[PDB]
RNA sequence: UCUGGGUCGGGGUUUCGUACGUAGCAGAGCAGCUCCCUCGCUGCGAUCUAUUGAAAGUCAGCCCUCGACACAAGGGUUUGU
RNA sequence: AGAUCUUGGUGGUAGUAGCAAAUAUUCAAACGAGAACUUUGAAGGCCGAAGUGGAGAAGGGUUCCAUGUGAACAGCAGUUGA
């Protein structure tokens, strides 16, 4: 429904910033559910949170 | 194991992005 | 109509008939095809025409 | 629009037996179909359709 | 109808087209369009030019 | 039939010319959206995911001149709605433009 | 309607100026290999040459199609001496 | 009946001026009776470390967190909110 408890707390535990959090769009209501930061490890471990990858930033021109 | 059926929808669930993003690991439900 | 620049004969010596579309520069097709000869279009189709 | 080059009989002049280039407009013009006729009758209060 | 007359890129100028320019020294140049003339007004040699018809003569195209 | 599918190309460039920078790709979105019921006569209308990414890949303003697309005209019988059928535009990727005709797609 | 009008596509015109890739004993030169080569072969290398007046756009308010595609005798509101 | 009278209310103006400083949003889905504005995912952008970032002082005082509502406010809306 509205998953921003659910961003802000993937975003404390996984240490990065709300950019990189992804929320599976299918599993909506799954992910809503969760309400403790207990909960969001365990989404987490289970594949449903995933931490993106930085957005690539080459230095091969630099060099 | 995998057959035809499985693998052509596979591709889909790995795909959470255009190209250049990384792919889906898991997707496990355990109650 | 009695002033000089009435009732004064007109003979055409050339019209114009470069392309309006731009700056054209060429008058008919056919000279346009002289000057420039052959295309890569017309080779291909002429390839395909053998 | 496009422009003719013809040669000027205008004596006195500096252009006299000389080419120019004049400015033309192309009127397309096919034919009218006379269809009908109406007869106008003269009144002092003017002309009016008889 | 008139006299035929060449332009930077050596193509035939029709009467009422173009430009005509006449430099101090006493030489008379004609421009089929303002490209020609923009052209030639930088120095820029016709036969480095692809489209021109002197380059076309010098690399012996056609 | 009514099921019908088909693959079109649209001379995107012909209904850009003369829209401001900053609203070229959505006047694009609005012209696809309106071809698409321009041509399956259908007021729903749904575009592709992948179809947006594409005409967005050049930016907001250098829209692509021309785009292959594919219309699927598809039952909405899956809820109460007063449409009953809606269509589907998917991006064609092609090699190129040339001699590419308004084809009949089967299924 | 002797159909129509569209959308693609084609051609015409026009603009810019010769695309990528390939090939070159072209190329300032440089770096490797010598049973080799007897003067060679293998890279790096801007640029040039041929393909290539090429490539691309071209009505959206450019011109002509009779090529393909689908749609068009449908909707609604009023109007009487 | 007046005193540019006092207090309270109502007009025309008028559905008018206007809601234009700081480049920009688009697609699909979910909830919902209701989606331009909520949320998620994708894309394109921007702030470009002297930041639209991360933390404090003064000052505010519960605006903090969670849940629920859609009466009033957020000069449009809102399923959102200081
Ligand atoms: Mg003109
Ligand atoms: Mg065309
Ligand atoms: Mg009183
Ligand atoms: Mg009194
Ligand atoms: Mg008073
Ligand atoms: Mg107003
Ligand atoms: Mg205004
Ligand atoms: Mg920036
Ligand atoms: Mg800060
Ligand atoms: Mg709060
Ligand atoms: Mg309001």
């Amino acid at each position: 429904s509205m998953l921003r408890l659910q961003k802000r707390l993937a975003s404390s535990v996984l240490r990065c910033g709300k950019k990189k959090v992804w929320l599976d769009p299918n599993e909506t209501n799954e992910i809503a559910n969760a309400n403790s930061r207990q909960q969001i490890r365990k989404l987490i471990k289970d594949g449903l949170i995933i931490r993106k990858p930085v957005t690539v930033h080459s230095r091969a021109r630099c060099r | 194991i995998m057959n035809q059926e499985k693998l052509a929808k596979l591709q889909a669930q790995v795909r959470i992005g255009g190209k250049g993003t990384a792919r889906r690991k898991k997707k496990v439900v355990h109650r | 109509q009695t002033k000089r620049r009435a009732l004064e004969k007109i003979d055409l010596k050339f019209i114009d008939t470069t392309s309006k579309f731009g700056h054209g520069r060429f008058q008919t097709m056919e000279e346009k095809k002289a000057f420039m000869g052959p295309l890569k279009k017309d080779r291909i189709a002429k390839e395909e025409g053998a | 629009m496009t422009h003719i080059v013809r040669e000027v009989d205008r004596p006195g002049s500096k252009v006299n037996k000389k080419e120019v280039v004049e400015a033309v407009t192309i009127v397309e013009t096919p034919p009218m179909v006379v269809v009908g006729i109406v007869g106008y009758v003269e009144t002092p209060r003017g002309l009016r359709t008889f | 109808m008139k006299v035929e007359l060449c332009s930077f890129s050596g193509y035939k100028i029709y009467p009422g087209h173009g430009r005509r320019y006449a430099r101090t020294d006493g030489k008379v140049f004609q421009f089929l369009n303002a490209k020609c003339e923009s052209a030639f007004l930088s120095k820029r040699n016709p036969r480095q030019i692809n489209w021109t018809v002197l380059y076309r003569r010098k690399h012996k195209k056609g | 039939n009514e099921v019908v599918t088909r693959e079109y190309t649209i001379n995107i460039h012909k209904r850009i010319h003369g829209v401001g920078f900053k609203k070229r790709a959505p006047r694009a979105l609005k012209e696809i959206r309106k071809f698409a019921m321009k041509e399956m006569g259908t007021p729903d209308v749904r575009i592709d995911t992948r179809l947006n990414k594409a005409v967005w890949a050049k930016g907001i303003r250098n829209v692509p001149y021309r785009i292959r697309v594919r219309l699927s005209r598809k039952r909405n019988e899956d809820e109460d709605s007063p449409n009953k059928l809606y269509t589907l535009v998917t991006y064609v990727p092609v090699t190129t433009f040339k001699n590419l005709q308004t084809v009949n797609v089967d299924e």
